[PDB]
C-alpha cells in the first residue's frame, strides 16, 4: 500500500503539485437554432441577414467569424390565380386628393429590409418592448442540467474526447466520432 | 473502469483546495480525458501512481488497483459491466449481525452464545 | 345574417367554417411549387404525387404574415369555392359577419393593413378581431365532454383562467382575467413546429440518409408516432429497445403515404421491397425537448421556467386563481402523455399549498378552440362586442385596431 | 403504537443563528445550523440540533444535495447528490440521484409489535448510537 | 449494505418514548424530575386551539361550501382567500397538536 | 432558587471583564431582580440563557439548571 515514508524535495515538490507523464458561444447557438427553424436550401444563406439585423451585431463581422451548418412574383401569382379559377377575384379602390395622393406613397410600397423592417414607422422603444422586453432575464436555470451522448443519447458512460471535448458513450460512437464529428481531428 | 493512462493533471489551490483532478485514460480503442472527484484524486495521491501506469477503478468503491507498467496490456471496454458474486455461510452473517465486533470475531473465533432472536 | 362565419388564421393551417356547422372547414396556409416550377394551390399538394424536392412559399413567417395580396387570395379562393366545400355557401358577404382570431402581439402597421384589406374589400358588417385567449374562458358557457388531469393526485364566462397555446408558429403563454389577458405577464417560447422539423430532418441525417429535401414525410412521421415521454427522459432510454416502430417509406409508384410497422402487431404480414427506416431512440427525444432543451444543446431557458417566471412576477392572490384552472389549445397538444406530465412537474415545482388542476380535451384542441369561438359568437356579449364598419369609417383607420383591437390599449 | 415526522429536500445552507440582537452575553453565533430544507415542493428553515447537524457533516454535505430528517429522533440520511451536479464531476463516488417526489413534512404511524425482552435488553443495555 | 434496508417504517426509536431511564440519571437529580413532570402544562395548545377554531368554524360556515371547492377556488378573486385561509388555520391548529 | 428569567443585561463591551450585570427575574407571585457576580458571569456563561426561559438555581452550590 502507500509508503509511510516518501521522498519529499523542496524546490520542485509542493503539496498541491501532482504530475505525471511520458458572447461567440451564445451566437453559435442562436444561428445554429435560426438556421434549425430554416427548411428550403435557398433560405439559408439569407437568414443570417436577419438575425445580424435582430440581434444588432454587424453583420460581416460575425459571418465572418461564424461558419453556419423569391416568394412574389407575377408568374407565380398567375398561376396561381387560374389554379381556383372555379370563383376568384376581388375590387380594389382610388379616391383623389391630397390624402390619396400621400396614400399613394404607403399603397403598394413594396418596402423591405429583407421581408420587412426598413422603417421609423416602429417605435424603438416599440421595437425594445417587441423585442428586448418578452425574453425573460434572470432566470437561467432552474431544474437539472442533463447531458448525454452526441450520437446516441447514451449517458451511462461518460467521456468527452480529448480534440472536440464532445461527449462519447460507447465504442462505435468513439468510432464514427473521430472522423466526421471530431473536426478537431 | 480499467484502461492504461496517458497523463495525471490535477487543478487545485495552493492553499484554498478546490481540487479538480483530470487524467487522460487509453485502451486498445479509446483515448479519453476524465475529470475526477475529490475521492479519486485523493486516493491517487494516497498511492504513487505514473503516467504509463495502469489502474483498475469501481465507480461505488472508489478504490484504485494497479498491477503492471508499460507488463500490462489493457483491451476492450473501460466501462465494463461484470458482475462480482460472492458465496458465504450464514454462520458469519449471524456473527456480523451480532455484534459490531463480530468481525474480528469470526476472524478470531472467540464469539459465543449468539441470541437465538437474532437467529 | 344572424350566423357570422369564423375564420381562425394560423401560420401552418388556417381554420374556418360557419357559426351553423359544428365541424371547421381545414385548409393548409403555404404555397408549394416543384422544383420543375409548377405551383400547386394550397389545398392540393395533398394531391400531387412527387413530394420530393418541394421548395415551400407561405406567406407566414416565424413571427406573422407579410403578403397581403397572395394571403387575399387564399381566402377568396377559401371562402368563394362552395363547389369544393360541400354546404358552404358565400357569395359576397355583405351583411355576413366575422369571427376572425390573431396573434395578441400583432404589429402596428400590418395590424393596420390587416383590418384595412379586411374591411373595405370584404365588406364585413360587424367583425371582431381578438386572440384565442380572450375566446377560451368562454368555455364554461355550454356543457360537453372535457377532461382534466390533476398534478397533485396520482357571468357567464370564467375569469381566472391559465391558457397554454402551442401552434407550429410558436407557443405562448397567456394569463387571463376578467376575460382580457394580462399582457405583461404573457410570454412566448421560441420552439414551433418548424424547428422540431428542422431537428428531425437533422438527427435522421446523422442517423439515415439525406432527408433534407424531403419535407412532408418528416411532418407526416412527427404526426403519426410522435409520442411524449410518460415519465422521465432515462426510463423510456432503458425501454427504448422495446419501444421501437419501424416506418416503411412510401415509394412514389404505389403508395403515396407510407406506414410505420409495429413489431409487436403481426396484422401487417405482406413484404415490401422498399427499404423501412428503423425508429427507437427519437420517438421520445423530441417531445423531451420542451420539459429538457439542454438535449438539443440550445440555450432556451424552458417551459417552467416560463411559467414560473410570468406567475412570479403576477400578483400574488390571482397566481393560484391561474394555476387552478388551466386549458391546453392548438394542434402540438395532442401528443400523447403529455399534459399529464406537465401537471406532475408543475405539481414538483410548485408549493405544496397550492393544487395543479389541468383540463384536457380530447382530441384536436385546434378544433376545440374553433368551437369556442363559433359558441362565443352565441353569447350575448358578442353583439356588444362586434364592431361595425361606420365606427371604423368615420373614424380613423388606426383608432379601430388601436383602441378596441390593440394589444397596447391593455399594457 | 407510534407516529413520527418525515422530511426530505436538497441542502443549500449552512448558516447558524444570526442572532443580530447580541444582548451583552453573546458573540452571536450558535452550533444550530439554520437550513432552509429546499425541497421542490416546499421549504423551510429549521433550527437544528448540534447532534442532527454533527449527523450532517458526518454525511459531509455540501450545497445541492438531498437529505433525509426526523422531528424527534433527527436521523440524518442522504440519498446522495442532486442530478444536477452529476455532469459537474465526470466520475465521482458520491452517487447522483433524483428528488424524491413528496412534501416537505409528511407524518407516518407505526403500530410495530416488539417483544417484552427486546425491550428488557434494550433497557438494561443501550443499543447503539452514532455519536462517540 | 443489504442491511441497510429500511427501517424506520418499522422501526420503534423507544428513546423518545422515556424507556432508556437507565442514561438518564447520567444528567438528572430526582427533584428536577418530579418539579418538571408536575409541569406537564395543558390547556396551553388548547386555548391556542379555541382561539383558532372560533375563525375556522366562522369561515367554514362562510365560505366553507365553494371555498374548498376545487371549481369555485380555481376562478374567484376572493373565494381563494378564504380556501387558504382555511388551509392555513387547519395546518396552524395540527401543528399545534403535534 | 426557582424563578422565570425576565431579561439579561451584560456590559460586556461598554466596560466588559464581568460588569456584574442585572438579571431580572420572575414568578407568578413575586419578582426581583438578581445581581450577577463575576463567578456568576463565568457560571452564565455556561448553560447560556437568552431569558424567555425557565431556569433554577441551587442557593447553596450556584448551579444553574435549565428546565
Ligand atoms: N396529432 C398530432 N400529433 C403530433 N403533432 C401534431 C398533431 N397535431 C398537430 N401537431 C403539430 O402542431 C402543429 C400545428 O400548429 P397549429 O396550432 O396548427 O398552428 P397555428 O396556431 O398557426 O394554427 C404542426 O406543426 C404539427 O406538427
Ligand atoms: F400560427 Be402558428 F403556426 F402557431
Ligand atoms: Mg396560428
Ligand atoms: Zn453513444
Ligand atoms: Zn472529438
Amino acid at each position: 500500500m502507500k509508503a509511510l515514508v516518501e521522498e519529499i524535495d523542496k524546490k520542485t515538490y509542493n503539496p498541491d503539485i501532482y504530475f505525471t507523464s511520458l458572447q461567440q458561444e451564445i451566437l453559435q447557438s442562436d444561428r445554429r437554432f435560426m438556421e434549425l427553424n430554416t427548411e428550403n436550401f435557398s433560405d439559408l444563406p439569407n437568414v443570417p441577414t436577419l438575425l445580424s439585423d435582430l440581434t444588432g451585431v454587424p453583420r460581416d463581422r460575425i459571418e465572418s467569424t461564424t461558419k453556419p451548418i423569391w416568394v412574389l412574383k407575377p408568374e407565380t401569382l398567375r398561376e396561381i390565380q387560374l389554379s381556383y379559377k372555379s370563383t376568384k377575384l376581388p375590387k380594389p379602390k382610388r379616391k383623389n386628393t391630397n390624402r390619396i395622393v400621400a396614400l399613394k406613397k404607403v399603397l403598394s410600397s413594396k418596402r423591405n429590409l429583407h421581408s420587412f423592417l426598413d422603417s421609423a414607422l416602429l417605435n424603438l422603444m416599440d421595437k425594445n418592448v417587441i423585442y428586448h422586453n418578452v425574453y425573460n432575464k434572470r432566470y437561467f436555470k432552474v431544474l437539472p442540467l442533463i447531458t448525454t451522448c452526441s450520437i446516441c443519447g447514451g449517458y451511462d458512460s461518460i467521456s468527452s474526447c480529448v480534440n472536440c471535448g464532445n461527449k462519447i458513450c460507447s465504442v462505435s460512437c468513439f468510432k464514427l466520432h473521430n472522423e466526421t464529428r471530431c473536426r478537431n481531428r | 473502469i480499467e484502461g492504461e493512462v496517458v497523463e495525471i493533471q490535477i487543478d487545485r489551490s495552493i492553499t484554498g483546495g478546490h481540487k479538480q483532478g483530470k487524467l487522460t485514460i487509453k485502451t486498445t480503442d479509446m483515448e479519453t480525458i476524465y475529470e475526477l472527484g475529490n475521492k479519486m484524486i485523493d486516493g491517487l495521491t494516497k498511492e504513487k501512481v505514473l503516467a504509463g501506469d495502469v489502474i483498475s477503478i469501481d465507480k461505488a468503491s472508489g478504490k484504485i488497483t494497479k498491477l503492471g507498467r508499460s507488463v500490462q496490456c489493457p483491451e476492450g471496454e473501460l466501462q465494463k459491466r461484470k458482475t462480482v458474486v460472492h458465496t458465504v455461510s450464514l454462520h458469519e452473517i449471524d456473527v456480523i449481525n451480532s455484534r459490531t465486533q463480530g468481525f474480528l470475531a469470526l476472524f478470531t473465533g472467540d464469539t459465543g452464545e449468539i441470541r437465538s432472536e437474532v437467529r | 345574417e344572424t350566423p357570422p362565419i369564423v375564420i381562425d388564421n394560423g401560420s401552418y393551417e388556417i381554420k374556418f367554417g360557419p357559426s351553423t356547422n359544428k365541424k371547421p372547414f381545414r385548409a393548409l396556409n403555404a404555397l408549394a411549387k416543384d422544383k420543375f416550377g409548377t405551383s400547386y394551390l394550397s389545398n392540393h399538394i395533398k394531391n400531387i404525387k412527387d413530394i420530393s424536392s418541394i421548395t415551400f412559399r407561405r406567406p407566414h413567417e416565424l413571427g406573422q404574415l407579410t403578403l397581403w395580396e397572395l394571403e387575399s387570395c387564399i381566402w377568396d379562393y377559401c371562402l368563394f369555392n362552395p363547389s369544393e366545400f360541400d354546404g358552404f355557401d358565400l357569395k359576397e358577404g355583405k351583411g355576413h359577419h366575422l369571427v376572425a382570431s390573431e396573434s395578441c402581439m400583432t404589429l402596428p402597421e400590418l395590424s393596420k393593413h390587416a383590418d384595412q384589406v379586411i374591411f373595405e374589400e370584404y365588406e364585413f358588417d360587424s367583425l371582431f378581431k381578438s386572440p384565442v385567449a380572450v375566446f377560451v374562458p368562454f368555455t364554461k358557457s355550454y356543457k360537453g365532454e372535457m377532461r382534466t388531469i390533476s398534478g397533485k393526485d396520482e357571468s357567464d364566462y370564467h375569469d381566472f383562467q391559465l391558457v397554454i397555446d402551442s401552434g407550429f408558429n410558436c407557443t405562448w403563454i397567456i394569463p387571463v382575467l376578467k376575460g382580457i389577458p394580462y399582457y405583461k405577464a404573457v410570454k412566448k417560447l421560441d420552439i414551433g413546429g418548424r424547428f422540431l422539423t428542422g431537428l428531425l430532418k437533422e438527427t435522421l441525417s446523422f442517423r439515415h440518409y439525406n432527408m433534407m429535401d424531403e419535407t412532408i414525410l418528416v411532418n407526416n412521421i412527427k404526426e403519426q408516432c410522435l409520442f411524449v415521454s410518460p415519465v422521465s427522459y432515462f426510463d423510456s432510454f432503458k425501454t427504448k429497445d422495446k419501444h421501437a416502430l419501424e416506418y416503411v417509406l412510401p415509394d412514389f409508384q404505389t403508395s403515396f403515404l407510407g406506414y410505420v410497422r409495429n413489431p409487436r402487431k403481426e396484422n401487417v404480414p405482406l413484404p415490401e421491397d422498399a427499404q423501412i427506416i428503423t425508429l427507437t431512440d427519437e420517438l421520445f427525444t423530441i417531445p423531451e425537448t420542451f420539459f429538457h432543451p439542454e438535449i438539443s444543446q440550445i440555450t432556451k431557458p424552458g417551459i417552467v421556467e416560463a411559467i414560473l417566471e410570468s406567475l412570479s412576477m403576477l400578483p400574488e392572490i390571482v397566481r393560484p386563481l391561474m394555476v387552478g384552472n388551466i386549458v391546453c389549445t392548438g394542434g402540438n397538444f395532442n401528443l400523447p402523455n403529455f399534459a399529464q406530465r406537465l401537471a406532475a412537474e408543475l405539481q414538483r415545482q410548485l408549493p405544496t399549498d397550492w393544487t395543479c388542476h389541468v383540463s384536457v380535451p380530447e382530441g384536436d384542441c385546434a378544433l376545440f378552440g374553433w368551437e369556442v369561438m363559433s359558441q362565443f359568437a352565441k353569447t350575448d356579449s358578442y353583439r356588444k362586442a362586434r364592431v361595425t364598419r361606420e365606427e371604423y369609417y368615420e373614424h380613423g383607420p388606426d383608432w379601430c385596431t388601436k383602441h378596441r383591437f390593440g394589444y397596447q390599449n391593455w399594457i | 403504537k407510534e407516529t413520527k415526522e418525515v422530511y426530505e429536500g436538497e441542502v443549500t445552507e449552512l448558516t447558524p443563528e444570526d442572532a443580530e440582537n447580541p444582548l451583552g452575553g453573546y458573540g452571536k453565533t450558535i452550533s444550530h445550523v439554520i437550513v432552509g430544507l429546499k425541497s421542490a415542493k416546499g421549504t423551510k428553515t429549521l433550527r437544528l440540533d448540534p447532534t442532527i447537524y454533527e449527523s450532517i457533516q458526518r454525511e459531509k454535505v455540501s450545497i445541492g444535495d438531498v437529505i433525509y430528517i426526523e422531528a424527534n429522533t433527527g436521523a440524518v440520511k442522504r440519498v446522495g447528490r442532486s442530478d444536477a451536479y452529476a455532469t459537474e464531476f465526470d466520475l465521482e463516488t458520491e452517487e447522483y440521484v433524483p428528488l424524491p417526489k413528496g412534501e416537505v413534512h409528511k407524518k407516518k404511524e407505526i403500530v410495530q409489535d416488539v417483544t417484552l425482552h427486546d425491550l428488557d435488553v434494550a433497557n438494561a443495555r443501550p443499543q447503539g448510537g452514532q455519536d462517540v | 449494505k443489504l442491511f441497510k434496508k429500511n427501517n424506520q417504517v418499522n422501526r420503534v426509536d423507544l428513546d423518545f418514548l422515556n424507556l432508556v431511564f437507565t442514561l438518564n440519571d447520567k444528567d438528572l437529580t430526582s427533584y428536577h424530575a418530579e418539579e418538571i413532570s408536575k409541569l406537564t402544562c395543558v390547556k396551553n395548545f388548547v386555548e391556542e386551539v379555541n382561539k383558532l377554531r372560533e375563525t375556522n368554524k366562522q369561515l367554514q360556515e362562510e365560505f366553507g361550501e365553494a371555498s374548498f371547492l376545487n371549481f369555485q377556488d380555481a376562478n374567484q378573486y376572493f373565494k381563494y382567500s378564504n380556501k387558504q385561509k382555511l388551509e392555513g388555520t387547519v395546518d396552524m391548529l395540527n401543528f399545534l397538536k403535534m
